């Protein structure tokens, strides 16, 4: 089916109507999404099938048809854009300065924007258009506001 | 049985909506990939 570079919706017919369970990135013929979106299941694209190749529950990442390809990193300074793909709504660039998750193993960039769970896997871009990670693994705080890690995999 | 549908090109858009804060949060990551607020 469709192997074009770009941002995709992930849909299921297992719930009422057609439901958006999340989002991901097609790059160099590999599909990149968050583990909790697909739970590692196979994906249809046309009558095309995409089979899982790599995944890790702790990182909450999964690749299809090939190894993880996205290797760019937040610089720690600059503003970024979330390419939000909300359920039933057009793709929309939202520009923000990331904060930080401080962890016992080091610091990760964090994006503080409130979208529903089905936006999980929307890509986070630098100014060269490179994907520096995926949005949708994080924390709910105080009033019900969402803060997502900038979740990036490793290229070999 | 899940299927994918193309939603857009991956491009930086000059003059996009600008919003959100930049909190510094202490967090833990468990074996299940769950982030938790330490403080
Ligand atoms: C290792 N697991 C913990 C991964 C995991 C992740 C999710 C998705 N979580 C999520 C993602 C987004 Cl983009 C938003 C929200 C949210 O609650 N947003 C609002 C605005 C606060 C209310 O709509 C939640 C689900 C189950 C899972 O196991």
């Amino acid at each position: 089916g469709e192997t074009t570079d770009g941002v995709y919706r992930v849909m299921t017919r297992r719930l009422l109507g057609s439901t958006q369970v999340g989002v991901g990135v097609m790059q160099e013929g590999v599909f990149h999404t968050m583990w909790h979106v697909t739970k590692g299941a196979a994906l249809r694209s046309g009558e095309g099938r995409l089979d899982p190749y790599w995944g890790d529950v702790k990182q909450d990442l999964v690749s299809y048809c090939g190894p993880w390809k996205l290797d760019a990193a937040w610089d720690g300074l600059s503003e970024v854009q979330l390419l939000a793909v909300p359920p039933g709504e057009r793709a929309k660039n939202i520009q923000t300065l990331p904060g930080i998750f401080k962890t016992k193993d080091g610091d990760i960039g964090a994006v503080a924007l409130d979208y529903p769970a089905g936006t999980s896997g929307s890509p986070i871009l630098d100014k060269c258009g490179r994907v520096i990670g995926l949005y949708g693994n994080g924390v709910v705080i105080k009033n019900g506001s969402y803060v997502s890690a900038i979740t990036q995999g490793k290229r070999e | 049985d899940m299927y994918i549908e193309r939603a857009g090109d991956i491009t930086w858009e000059k003059d996009a909506e600008v919003t959100g804060n930049s909190p510094r949060l202490d967090v833990a990551l468990d074996e299940s990939g769950d982030f938790s607020l330490v403080e």
